[PDB]
């Protein structure tokens, strides 16, 4: 009971309506007022909702609030992409010690977008990084729907699997997904081969972008 | 005009303490204005003190009360967070927040209405380190249609976090900053793209603008074809 909960996940397309629940008890929801939140990836939260149902000056009328015995309800009509985001409430608990709670957030994600296959780019190292004695090889995977990949490197048709890192993919600012990978190697391991590829799977798939030292 | 400014980002030791600080304009704190709120890499938020209601002093979430003091400057309208007895669980993005003027008197409640930017703690034995930048130059490898991909590569760095911004901000369209990855060795490394038009390439200066606060690396790297 001092407590808030909400649901990890909601989901819907552009135009539509969605609602993300807040669920508590007696001692917080029950007694106190309930606000809402939006946060944006790698940004600060921002109020939406305060007083159960009231909206700041520069939030739209697509956002609004209400409560109800023990729970409380955040609503977005006209669902559009920007409102992509993590939604958390936030109440006073009156119970205890005990004092300001959030619900564990709700990812809400928006679901317009059609199948895009992956776009890849390579660049080789550097001039500057191989007289450093270093050698980075970037895979850059690009306008990619869904946000699930997976990577392989290879040299000269054979795996590749030591010194390999791989973002996980996050949207770019059109809404399609992409994601970077890392091979690190010896300037003289990359002076030698015939070739390096990047090898990027995709709902079964498989596109590849291939370089040599000698381009 | 209210703004709300953190202290930045800061690496700890196991067992050390951090000291966070707020700055506040646009409204005078009270004594009473701030609240503290963390967030652990991809985790909710998490109250961590500050005034309610009923009890006329500062109160403190269960898990912190041994070990955290809040304290509010009104001459210097800054208020600082201190947490000791650091733990790997203490890494997070630490936020002050306040009501401002979102004061009802009908009903003494307030949300948090104003937020700090954030200020993450990264709790471990691993040494700062600044960044080495290397050109991703553009190629016909990176160019199609008329435009063309040029890039930064920011390399072995700790802890989080870097920002990157092209030709001192001005140029903001077309780019894409990636996550970082955190490398096997315990660094860092993370790259930023920019698309541009190919047509642009023998004219225009790309300058990538990386900055490390936690090491004080600037570096401003030319990419060139």
């Amino acid at each position: 009971q001092s407590v808030l909960t909400q649901p990890p996940s909601v989901s819907a397309a552009p135009g539509q309506k969605v609602t993300i629940s807040c669920s508590g008890s007696s001692s917080n929801i029950g007694k106190n007022y309930v606000s809402w939140y939006q946060q944006l990836p790698g940004a600060a939260p921002k109020l939406l909702i305060f007083d159960d149902t009231q909206r700041p000056s520069g939030i739209p009328d697509r956002f609004s609030g209400s409560k109800s015995g023990t729970s409380a309800t955040l609503a977005i009509t006209g669902l559009q992409t920007g409102d992509e985001a993590d939604y958390y409430c936030g109440t006073w608990d009156s119970s205890l010690s005990t004092g300001q709670l959030f619900g564990g957030g709700t990812k809400l994600t928006v679901l317009g977008q059609p199948k895009a296959a992956p776009s890849v780019t390579l660049f080789p190292p550097s001039s500057e990084e191989l007289q450093a004695n270093k050698a980075t090889l970037v895979c850059l995977i690009s306008d990619f729907y869904p946000g699930a990949v997976t990577v392989a490197w290879k040299a000269d048709s054979s795996p590749v699997k030591a010194g390999v890192e791989t973002t996980t993919p996050s949207k770019q600012s059109n809404n399609k997904y992409a994601a970077s990978s890392y091979l690190s190697l010896t300037p003289e391991q990359w002076k030698s081969h015939r070739s390096y590829s990047c090898q990027v799977t995709h709902e079964g798939s498989t596109v590849e972008k291939t370089m040599a030292h000698a381009e | 005009q209210v703004q709300v400014v953190q202290s930045g980002a800061e690496v700890r030791k196991p067992g050390a303490s951090v000291k966070v600080s707020c700055k506040v304009s646009g409204f005078t704190l009270t004594g009473l204005s701030i609240h503290w709120v963390r967030q652990a890499p991809g985790k909710g938020l998490e109250w961590m003190g500050g005034f309610g209601p009923e009890e006329n002093e500062i109160i403190y979430a269960q898990k912190f009360q041994g070990r955290v003091s809040m304290t509010e400057d009104t001459s210097t309208n800054t208020a600082y967070m201190e947490l000791s007895s650091l733990r790997s669980e203490d890494t997070a993005v630490y936020y002050c927040a306040t009501g401002g003027n979102y004061y009802n008197l009908w009903t003494g409640y307030y949300p948090l209405a104003y937020w700090g930017q954030g200020t993450l703690v990264t709790v471990s034995s691993a040494s700062t380190k600044g960044p080495s930048v290397f050109p991703l130059a553009p190629s016909s490898k990176s160019t199609s249609g008329g435009t063309a991909a040029l890039g930064c590569l920011v390399k072995d760095y700790f802890p989080e976090p870097v920002t990157v911004s092209w030709n001192s901000g001005a140029l903001t369209s077309g780019v894409h900053t990636f996550p970082a990855v955190l490398q096997s060795s315990g660094l860092y490394s993370l790259s930023s793209v920019v698309t541009v038009p190919s047509s642009s390439l023998g004219t225009q200066t790309y300058i990538c603008n990386v900055n490390h606060k936690p090491s004080n690396t600037k570096v401003d790297k030319k990419v060139e074809p």
